[PDB]
C-alpha cells in the first residue's frame, strides 16, 4: 500500500503515479572463472521494480502526441528505465502493470539512495 | 534447476534457426527503421533466443553473424551495453573465441570510442558492466592483442575531449605502448574511481602514498558527510578498503577511526567486535577463491561463518551455499 | 517446513475443537460416516503436536486416543507416534501418567491370548514413562507381577520388557523366572552394570568366534568405545570384522574399509562421543563429506550440521 511518483530527470514534471507491488534486489556475482592481481570485488548488481496500477498524467499525454521515481519513510530511486513488454490476452483486458529497472551509470557507481 | 545438465541434440537445426533470426534482425535495423507492430511482437523472441543460445555449439560463420547482429544491428532501447556484454559472455561460454569475433568486437568498440564525443553522453548499463569488461575479455581470451584504430585515435587525442581520455584509460591493455604513453601523458590519478580503474586495467600493483592519501581523503569526506540524517548507498568502495585491509596488502593502520557507519567494513578489519548479529550471508557470495581461503585461514571467525553457513544451507535451497561450505569448510 | 516454529493464535477455540473431536470419538463406541470421520480425526490428533492445550482437555484427548480408537485404523506404534507428538509441546502431569498406566494394564489383560509397522510397543511406553518423573511405580503392574504363574509365558514375556516400571518386590518374581540373555537384559534394563560373569560370557563367546574364525559381536566393540566394559582383554581380540576394528582401535583400523551405513545406525549420544573423541575425526569427516557430495541421502548433512563428527 505504497504510492509511486514517476517524474522526469530534466524537470520536476510528474510522468505519472502508481502503487508498486514488488521490488527485486538481485545482487550477486558473475562467472568467477572467466572474469595476485589487486582485488576489485566483482558483482552483478541488479535492481528491478514492478507495479500493478498506474494513473497517467493528463499533461504528458497532452503534449507528447532517463527518468526517476519516488516510492512512499520514502525512498528516491534515480536513473531508471521502463521495460517495454506487452502481450495481449483473449479475455478482454484490467490493470496496467509496468516494470522499470535500474540504469547504472559509470561515474556514480551507486544506484539506490534512501531518505528518512 | 541446473540447466547445464541437459543435452542438446540436432545442433544444426537450431544453428540455422539463430542464423535466420540474426539475418532478420540485421535486415530490420539495417534500413527503413523498423515495423513497429512487428518489432514489438518479435523483439522479445529474438532476445530470448539469443539468451538461450549459450548452450548450443555454433559454427564459425554462425556465431560470427550472431555476434555481429547482437552488437551492431540491435536497437539500443531493449538491451543496454551491460546486458549486451553478459549476452556475449553467455554465447561465448560454449565456443572459444576465434579471430573473426575479435575483429567484430574490436571494430564495434571502435564505434563506441567514436560515440563518446558529447560530454553529456555517457554509456549506461543496468548491470553496471561496460566496455572495460569487453577489454577485459579480449585480454582474457587473447592475452596479446594490440589494437590499431584505438592507438591511432589516441595518438591524435588532445586535452579537449575528456570522455575520450577516461574511456581509453579503462581499456589501456588493448592500447599499444606508444598509445599507452600518449594516453597517460594527459592522465593523472585525481579521484578514487580513477584509482581502481588503473588497478583493474593492471597499471597499479601496489599502493604508493598517492593512493593512500586519496583513499584516506575519501574516508575523511565520508566521515564529514555522514554527520545528522543519513542515506544508504551501494557504491561498494568502503567494503573494498576493508577487504584490502584484511588481505594485508595495505599496511596503514590509520583508518581504524572509521569503525561503525556500515557493515562489511569492520568485519575485515576488527571482526572480533563486529557484532555478528548484523552479518548478512550474502557477503560470502561476493568474494572469490583467494579471499575465501584467506578468511578460512584467519580462524578467528571461522566458527561464526560455519554457523551461518549451515543455517543458510539448511534454510535455503540455492545449492550454491553447499558448494561454498564444501570447498573450503569455512 | 518447520511447523513447530510457526506460531498459533486463538487457542481457546482450537482446544475446544480438539475436545469436541475427542468427545465424538469416545461416544462413537453406522460405518459410512466413520469412513470419512476417521481421516479427519487422525489428521487432527497427529497435527495437534504443536498446540498448547489445557490440562482437563489434554486428559480427554489422551483417554480418547488411548482406548476408543480401534486397531484397524490406528496401530499401536502409530498410537505411540500420536501420543508422543502430543507430549512434545506440553509435558504431562501425574494424571496422564495414570491414564497411560491404565492403558498399559489394559494391554496386559489383552495379552492373555500386538502389531506395529514401525515396531513400537509397550516397552518404549515404559521408556517414555521413565524419561520424565523417573520416580514412578506401576502399582497395577506390580500386583499382576506378583501373580505371575510359571505356565503363562505370554504375560511374563510382555511384562519382561517392562522391567523398570515395577518395584523391587514386584520385579523379584520377574528376575526369578527371566549371550542373548545378557543383551536383551541390558536392552530392557535388567542389569545396568556388567558383573564379571557378563564379560566372562562375552570373552568366551568371542573366543568361540576366534576358534571359528581360522551377530551381536559389534555390541562388544560399541561397549568398548563407551567404556562400559573394562576387562582390558578385548584389545587382543581385533580383526574379525571392520566395525569391531573401528571401535576397538581408532588408528589401527584402516579407513578404506569403512561403510557409512553404520553411521546411519549410530544414535545421538555415541555419535557425539565419536565427534568429541577426536581420535577418528579426520576420517569420519572425510567419509561424511564424501557421502554428502556423492549421495542424495540427507542423514549425513544433519550429522554434520548437528555434531561435526
Amino acid at each position: 500500500t505504497a504510492d509511486v511518483y514517476f517524474k522526469r530527470k530534466s524537470d520536476g514534471k510528474l510522468v505519472f503515479t502508481a502503487e508498486a507491488q514488488t521490488a527485486s534486489f538481485s545482487q550477486a556475482i558473475s562467472e568467477e572463472k572467466l572474469r595476485k592481481p589487486l582485488y576489485i570485488l566483482k558483482s552483478e548488481k541488479e535492481i528491478n521494480l514492478t507495479v500493478k496500477n498506474a494513473f497517467f498524467d493528463l499533461e504528458w499525454l497532452a503534449m507528447t502526441q532517463r527518468y526517476e521515481v519516488e516510492y512512499r519513510i520514502y525512498i528516491q530511486f534515480p536513473n531508471v528505465s521502463p521495460s517495454g513488454e506487452f502481450e495481449m490476452s483473449l479475455e478482454n483486458g484490467l490493470a496496467p502493470e509496468i516494470k522499470f529497472e535500474a540504469l547504472a551509470d559509470t561515474d556514480t557507481d551507486e544506484m539506490a539512495v534512501v531518505i528518512e | 534447476c541446473s540447466i547445464d545438465k541437459i543435452r542438446f541434440g540436432e545442433q544444426e537445426k537450431i544453428e540455422e534457426y539463430l542464423v535466420g533470426i540474426a539475418e532478420e534482425i540485421t535486415k530490420q535495423f539495417s534500413a527503413n527503421g523498423m515495423n513497429v507492430v512487428f518489432y514489438t511482437q518479435f523483439i522479445s523472441e529474438a532476445k530470448a533466443a539469443l539468451y538461450f543460445a549459450k548452450y548450443v555449439k555454433l559454427s564459425e560463420e554462425g556465431l560470427g553473424k550472431i555476434v555481429k547482429a547482437l552488437l551492431f544491428y540491435f536497437p539500443e532501447r531493449d538491451l543496454d551495453i551491460g546486458k549486451r556484454y553478459v549476452w556475449l559472455e553467455r554465447l561465448t561460454k560454449c565456443n572459444e573465441l576465434p579471430k573473426s569475433i575479435i575483429s567484430i568486437i574490436d571494430d564495434f568498440l571502435v564505434l563506441q570510442a567514436e560515440k563518446h564525443i558529447d560530454q553529456n553522453y555517457s554509456e549506461v548499463s543496468s548491470n553496471g558492466l561496460y566496455s572495460r569488461d569487453y577489454g577485459a575479455l579480449i585480454k582474457h581470451f587473447e592475452k596479446n592483442f594490440i589494437s590499431k584504430r584505438l592507438s591511432e585515435i589516441t595518438l591524435c587525442l588532445t586535452q579537449d575531449k575528456q570522455k575520450q581520455i577516461d574511456f581509453l584509460f579503462k581499456l589501456l591493455p588493448l592500447l599499444s605502448t606508444n598509445a599507452k604513453s600518449h594516453l597517460l601523458s594527459f592522465k593523472s590519478v585525481e579521484n578514487i574511481n580513477d584509482l581502481m580503474n588503473g588497478i583493474r586495467i593492471g597499471l597499479i600493483d601496489e599502493f604508493t602514498p598517492e593512493h593512500e592519501e586519496l583513499i584516506i581523503e575519501y574516508l575523511e569526506t565520508r566521515k564529514v558527510n555522514y554527520i545528522g540524517i543519513q542515506t544508504f548507498s551501494s557504491n561498494d568502495y568502503m567494503s573494498t578498503f576493508g577487504i584490502w585491509y584484511f588481505l594485508e596488502e595495505i599496511n596503514n593502520s590509520k583508518m581504524e577511526e572509521f569503525i561503525g557507519m556500515d557493515d562489511q567494513y569492520d568485519f575485515f578489519v576488527d571482526p572480533e567486535n563486529f557484532d555478528y548479529k548484523k552479518f548478512i550471508p550474502s557477503w560470502l557470495k561476493n568474494y572469490n577463491d583467494k579471499l575465501l581461503g584467506k578468511i578460512a585461514g584467519n580462524k578467528h571467525m571461522k566458527h561464526h561463518v560455519i554457523e551461518v553457513l549451515k543455517e543458510r544451507v539448511k534454510n535455503s535451497n540455492d545449492k550454491r551455499y553447499l558448494e561454498i561450505l564444501m570447498n573450503y569448510f569455512i
